[PDB]
């Protein structure tokens, strides 16, 4: 019974850890802008 | 049909201990009434001998001290085969008899005498009497198994596991 069931569980915690290393371990217009600023500095400046 | 061993036996004769009381006189004759005394031991047809010819290290102490043991002897040596004999005896309290067997070899190219070889184990207690080891340590061991295995499986009951920490209570 104990050897068993402790080896299965020891498998078990060995899947477990080679799961956790697969996640861990593996390393891997501007125009348009200003006319947008242009609008936004203007109506700014109107509504101020 | 359950029988509880003759080891483990204990006879009681309140009577006998009021009427007679403990001593090493009448210690063969208290032990005559038991259940171990048989019948067929050579010790009761040399009872009944003397009945009919009425009616018509600390060996050697006990050896020398009394004069009813010489008889013994000289009424023992022609009969061979099953015989009570007395081992050690200490006052006032504790007697025990040697339980052998005597097979008197004659035959020629012998020069010991009769052969002498050990049966049984009986203790005088008090008013008590008691009659192996192998069994006390083995009964022993096996009981504590018993109780070893109970408290493994309360324990194991006990045990909880989780997988990102282990075993724990």
């Amino acid at each position: 019974t104990m050897q068993l069931i402790k080896n299965v569980q020891d498998l078990l915690i060995l899947t477990r850890s080679i799961k956790e290393k697969w996640l861990l371990n593996q390393i891997p217009d501007e125009k348009q802008i200003e006319e947008l600023l242009d609008n936004c500095i203007e109506t700014f400046v109107a509504e101020k | 049909m359950n029988v509880t061993p003759l080891d483990e036996l204990q006879w009681k004769s309140p009577e006998w201990i009021q009427v007679f009381g403990l001593r090493t006189e009448n210690v063969l004759d208290y032990f005559a009434e038991s259940p171990f005394f048989d019948k067929t031991s050579n010790n009761q047809v040399i009872k009944m001998q003397r009945q009919f010819s009425q009616l018509n290290p600390a060996r050697r102490q006990i050896l020398f001290k009394y004069p009813m043991y010489m008889q013994l002897e000289e009424e023992l040596m022609k009969l061979d085969g099953t015989e009570y004999v007395l081992s050690s005896v200490r006052e006032p309290d504790f007697w025990v008899i040697r339980k052998q067997r005597r097979t008197n070899n004659s035959g020629v190219g012998s020069a010991k005498g009769p052969e002498i070889i050990p049966l049984q184990d009986y203790y005088i207690i008090g008013a008590n009497i008691y009659q192996t080891i192998f069994k006390i340590v083995q009964s022993r061991l096996m009981s504590t198994s018993y109780h070893l295995n109970s408290t493994l499986e309360s324990l194991y009951d006990l045990i909880e596991f989780q997988p990102s920490q282990g075993v724990h209570y």
